[PDB]
């Protein structure tokens, strides 16, 4: 009765979507086919968080596949828990778009986006207590970023104060998969800071340097980042579904989280991963495990944490611990670390402790942190449109349908406002 | 006889090069033309970790 | 379902496209008589319900002597054979003859047979054309069937691999009147019109190879690769795929450049790829050393604009980017300055396949690279002055107005070619 | 790990690679076709485990190059890196720098792009040469230029073949062995110096050996260079470094020429009996007899002594062997040099190559020295160019093919300099 309905898009989404359900399904003890195989007690008595449950004694889950290339929904549905689905609502299509946010608002999909939200519609109005909705998008191209908008556009204009939960790969700094990225991204940006509440900001580049640092992965390929990105996915829902000593629903971790009603973007981060050739040699505790939370490296987007100061650090514990040992070990970290913090806040802090942990160790954590610091991703992607549009690049494509250079204009000046209030606040 | 003065007289003077084939690369390449050889498995790196 | 439709017209074309269907059936099990002993190859191929498969493509050329070499050959059991459309005698290379007399008469008959497929194909995605500049049935029949296409379909990409003519060889006399005839129409409705020459594959046939005497034949077989990486992501599920649509917004930069180059990075042989190691980080920089192009131009006289790096095979992609930065930080890979970190990756998990009884050896990776550059105006200098010299003596114009071509429409072309040589002196400057 | 990239030049070079590369497999495991039935410093490896060494051969002469894509040694180089031209520098450093050598110059640096843009750690460029002719010296000039503009700060060391003070199979070498100073003082680091001449005495009174080809002496020369990368592949005591080499070995940077000397050169029926500890052996490395350069040490002064030390040898035995060395007084030090030596000790010990004459021992020193008294020895090769440059002779050959007359005599008295710049520090300091 905290509940969440659940869509994926785009291509980068999709697939971290999918694997969002490997794994919350072996927490909840659930086999493909819908049987439940746990042990354990407490994995059934909240299970109607992410679930519908099927009759005759079967499971299945909420949420709804639609991209409009229809290679991934046909390559999820061979995939490894394929058949735990609903086949009424994988809305997916044979015809194609070339990455233009143009025909896919106005033209292309215009005439999807009625079978795509009628089926958001059906699940949430036989519901009991609805609180949220999690798309998994990507910010680049104009399918992923293009949709996210079309995705949540519908929704607001009907639900006062449920709070949307999505979660966006950010362009990397160095290297580029698409030219066009720039011309897309802050296009989607007019929308999703007016309606986002969380956006679990993430790079590519810092996800590689975990692996080759931290893991000793020389070859991170795909099979492992969505499986570190997963990890942050079902770690802010431990008080969700699970008992716990300190409990806050997805709103208490919006009053906490939003101070000002445009800086809501969530910083990801898991602690007790180590490789396996210097495992034994590491000793973890509530110590320890603060430091892997607090450590530079740990960070899934990377971004410099010494060129800014921390709003709110809210960093969610799972497992069986002092709780002395939870406040006086996430003070010496505050006192310590001074002018690392802003001033007109006293306490900077806030702990979540659990009562049964997410598996793999005994004592697990997840940090979530919102810095000021994602100023420098603020500043180079504003900086590429501009610069890349003294010469009026690419729009002969987007004005077939009316996309006039008087909205490009003016929505990089809703980058740039947030820009300009990260500096109005560095220095208050 | 096209066979035998193509065969015994005329190997001495092309063996070099030949018309769409590149050499006699069996003295050079120690191996068999099924075998696969690239610089390294990847595999290797997929089996560890 | 996502399908693709093939012509082939011109015996430039035609050649390589007899040379593509070997490697597309090699792929798969499909024996050439149609019978394989899957939702993959829908994108090239259809079935019959006796266990046949047939592909789509359709066969056109004026003159009959290279069609009628395939139905007598071992490779009609395959096609249909109301799509092989043969003829009487050929356009005397003579483009109001490809074009205007003895080309308008199989228009009916051949633009009813791409009408004739995409009426039962589910959702579309493009076109995989094969013609040459210099010809004259290759460029004056090429228009014709790419202005009734899109004024009578409209919205599709379309993806023809043509044959430079070189700076420095060629087999005809009128191919700087027979190239401006094929450049003003794949300007008009051409959204991406690949290329490459005779003469760059003579020469990496000589030092990463190491055959001499190229023929006709290992020619078309390495130009059959380049489009087999390039269109194999539309019957394999991979890492990051792109459909064909979508590189109709992301290449071209403004409506003028959509005519980049083509590279296969390891091509090599099996007494090389023995000794040679050619992981991720060296076969990803062979497609920016000077020798491996398929242009005989100085790359280092050009920023290449927006590359896009096709890789197929066993690869991991944290090999990618490590390797990506690398050429960046490089000085002699000059870009241009406006433009992003313009490069743009592409990964699936299917290796090269090797067609037997050539010299390709068996290696576990392949990168197939489009690489819109600066150094290709260059080459389209010298092919106005190649042109200009017959029109200041006007030569042989009277077997064009034999046939319906004016005086004045090849002075029309040019200065149409005059504002393709300053649109890069144009883009190419610096904005400041 | 660290890497090494080693080009051989030249008629000289190429037929000195083909020793050391005999003799660099067998001191590893490997059959001679790159097979095997911590050496990551000169081989890369393909998964399937075939041992590519790190080599680009380069001659203008198909002749020496063709036997290694015959010989046995076909399988273990890649045959991309056996770079061939069309026809000879005719002993020319016109022909070798100026004419001939311009049409492979893009492909031999290109090759040294690829074999670099693969190695973790890259620190020193095995180049061979000789002071002979064209291609030995003139094209190593141009190589040279090449390298250090295009790579910056990566030390090279390079080994030469000098003109004897007698002894020649030339007429016009002091023509080429004056002219190539002009690349061997600016750019390249260090210039470790064997002239040949004397490598045949000792191939006569220590080793029995009358009437010694160009094998027994490329054999000799190839337990030197092994001796120097000894600490790069097998952990000792005191392991040296390259770029350890060239700030304690030069005094002044137009002094680059050290020698070499290897101690226990003794034959098979004399090295049973004698035991060889370093407290003898020590002392056979300073021996004017034994030295590997005919330049008489004890007409001058001794500037700075590099040991390097094979096997079965502790430490201590070796500093009672160094201060037996400074008591004497014919072996003359400088005077501002108090510390005199420098060590280095390893633990694999030398190893006999098959159809060698040297003996199995159990220890060796490999050593470097540079002397005041190499002076003598440019003395008489400015001299012999004085002689044929009175009266303009052999010169018309060289003008012809890209050259002008003033560049003659413009090294000529940048040799008189550096006599001069190597004879004003041997006086004594007051
Ligand atoms: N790659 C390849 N190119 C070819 C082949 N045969 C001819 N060409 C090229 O075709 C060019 C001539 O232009 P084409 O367009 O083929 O002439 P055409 O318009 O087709 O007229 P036709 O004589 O009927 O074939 C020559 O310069 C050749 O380089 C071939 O088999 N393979
Ligand atoms: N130590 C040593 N010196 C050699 C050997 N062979 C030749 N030399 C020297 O090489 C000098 C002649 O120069 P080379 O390098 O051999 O000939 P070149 O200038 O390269 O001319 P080409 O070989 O025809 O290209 C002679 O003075 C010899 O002293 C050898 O096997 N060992
Ligand atoms: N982690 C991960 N990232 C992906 C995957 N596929 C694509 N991406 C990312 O998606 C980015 C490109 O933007 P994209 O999401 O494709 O825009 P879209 O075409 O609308 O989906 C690239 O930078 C990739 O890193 C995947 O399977 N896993
Ligand atoms: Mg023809
Ligand atoms: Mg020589």
């Amino acid at each position: 009765m905290r509940e969440i309905v659940h869509l994926q898009a785009g291509q980068c989404g999709n697939q971290i979507g999918a694997k969002f359900w490997e794994v919350i399904s072996d927490e909840h003890g659930i086999d493909p086919t819908g049987t439940y195989h746990g042990d354990s007690d407490l994995q059934l008595e909240r299970i109607n968080v992410y679930y519908n449950e099927a009759t005759g004694g079967k499971y299945v889950p909420r949420a709804v596949l639609v991209d409009l290339e229809p290679g991934t929904m046909d390559s999820v549905r061979s995939g490894p828990f394929g058949q735990i689905f609903r086949p009424d609502n994988f809305v997916f299509g044979q015809s194609g778009a070339g990455n233009n946010w143009a025909k896919g608002h106005y033209t292309e999909g215009a005439e999807l986006v009625d079978s795509v939200l009628d089926v958001v519609r059906k699940e949430a109005e036989s519901c009991d207590c609805l609180q949220g909705f999690q798309l998994t998008h990507s910010l680049g191209g104009g399918t992923g970023s293009g949709m996210g908008t079309l995705l949540i556009s519908k929704i607001r204009e009907e639900y006062p104060d449920r709070i949307m939960n999505t979660f966006s790969v950010v362009p990397s700094p160095k290297v580029s998969d698409t030219v066009v990225e720039p011309y897309n991204a802050t296009l989607s940006v007019h929308q999703l800071v007016e309606n986002t509440d969380e956006t679990y900001c993430i790079d590519n580049e810092a996800l590689y340097d975990i692996c080759f640092r931290t893991l000793k992965l020389t070859t991170p390929t795909y099979g492992d980042l969505n499986h570190l990105v997963s990890a942050t996915m079902s770690g802010v829902t431990t008080c969700l579904r699970f008992p716990g000593q300190l409990n806050a629903d997805l709103r208490k971790l919006a009053v906490n989280m939003v101070p000002f009603p445009r800086l809501h973007f969530f910083m990801p981060g898991f602690a007790p991963l180590t490789s396996r050739g210097s495992q034994q040699y590491r000793a973890l505790t509530v110590p320890e495990l603060t430091q892997q939370m607090f450590d530079a490296k740990n960070m899934m987007a990377a971004c410099d944490p010494r060129h800014g100061r921390y709003l709110t650090v809210a960093a969610v514990f799972r497992g069986r611990m002092s709780m002395k040992e939870v406040d006086e070990q996430m003070l010496n970290v505050q006192n310590k670390n001074s002018s690392y913090f802003v001033e007109w806040i006293p306490n900077n802090v806030k702990t979540a402790v659990c009562d049964i942990p997410p598996r793999g160790l005994k004592m697990s954590a997840t940090f979530i942190g919102n810095s000021t610091a994602i100023q420098e991703l603020f500043k180079r992607i504003s900086e590429q449109f501009t610069a890349m549009f003294r010469r009026k690049a690419f729009l002969h494509w987007y004005t077939g349908e009316g996309m006039d250079e008087m909205e490009f204009t003016e929505a990089e000046s809703n980058m740039n406002d947030l820009v300009s209030e990260y500096q109005q606040y560095q220095d208050a | 006889q096209k066979m035998k003065d193509k065969k015994e007289s005329v190997y001495f003077s092309n063996q070099r090069a030949p018309l769409g084939k590149s050499h006699d690369q069996t003295p050079g390449l120690p191996k068999g033309l099924d075998i696969l050889n690239t610089t390294f498995g990847t595999a290797i790196v997929r089996e560890t970790s | 379902m996502r399908e693709c439709i093939s012509v082939h017209v011109g015996q430039a074309g035609v050649q390589i496209g007899n040379a593509c269907w070997e490697l597309y059936c090699l792929e798969h099990g499909i024996q050439p008589d149609g019978q394989m002993p899957d939702d993959s190859f829908n994108t090239f191929f259809s079935e019959t319900g006796a266990g046949k498969h047939v592909p789509r493509a359709v066969f056109v050329d004026l003159e009959p002597t290279v069609i009628d070499e395939v139905r007598t050959g071992t490779y009609r059991q395959l096609f249909h054979p109301e799509q092989l459309i043969t003829g009487k005698e050929d356009a005397a290379n003579n483009y109001a003859r490809g074009h205007y007399t003895i080309g308008k008469e199989l228009i009916d008959l051949v633009l009813d047979r791409i009408r004739k497929l995409a009426d039962q194909c589910t959702g579309l995605q493009g076109f995989l054309i094969f013609h040459s500049f210099g010809g004259g049935t290759g460029s004056g029949f090429t228009s014709l069937l790419m202005e009734r296409l899109s004024v009578d379909y409209g919205k599709k990409s379309k993806l023809e691999f043509s044959i430079y003519p070189a700076p420095q060889v060629s087999t005809a006399v009128v191919e700087p009147y027979n190239s401006i005839l094929t450049t003003h129409t794949t300007l008009e409705h051409s959204d991406c019109a690949f290329m490459v020459d005779n003469e760059a594959i003579y020469d990496i046939c000589r030092r990463n190879l190491d055959i001499e005497r190229p023929t006709y034949t290992n020619l078309n077989r390495l130009i059959g690769q380049i489009v087999s990486s390039i269109t194999a992501s539309l019957r394999f599920d991979g890492a990051l795929n792109v459909d064909l649509t979508e590189f109709q917004t992301n290449l071209v930069p403004y409506p003028r450049i959509h005519f980049p180059l083509a590279t296969y990075a390891p091509v090599i042989s099996a007494e090389k790829a023995y000794h040679e190691q050619l992981s991720v980080a060296e076969i990803t920089n062979a497609c920016f050393e000077p020798a491996n192009q398929m242009v005989k131009c100085d790359p280092r006289h050009g920023k290449y604009m927006a590359c896009c790096l096709l890789y197929r095979g066993d690869v991991v992609p944290k090999d990618v980017n490590a390797a990506i930065a690398t050429i960046k930080t490089k000085r002699t890979i000059q870009f241009v300055d406006w433009c992003p970190t313009g490069f743009k990756v592409g990964i699936n998990y299917q290796p090269p396949t090797v067609v037997p009884g050539g010299d390709l050896a068996k290696v576990q990776r392949a990168v197939c690279m489009l690489s819109n550059t600066t150094a290709i105006a260059e080459a389209w200098a010298r092919l106005d002055h190649k042109f200009d010299l017959m029109y200041a003596k006007r030569a042989f114009v009277h077997w064009y107005v034999g046939e319906g071509m004016e005086e004045g429409e090849f002075s029309e072309a040019r200065e149409d070619m005059a504002a393709l040589e300053k649109d890069y002196e144009e883009v190419g400057m610096d904005s400041v």
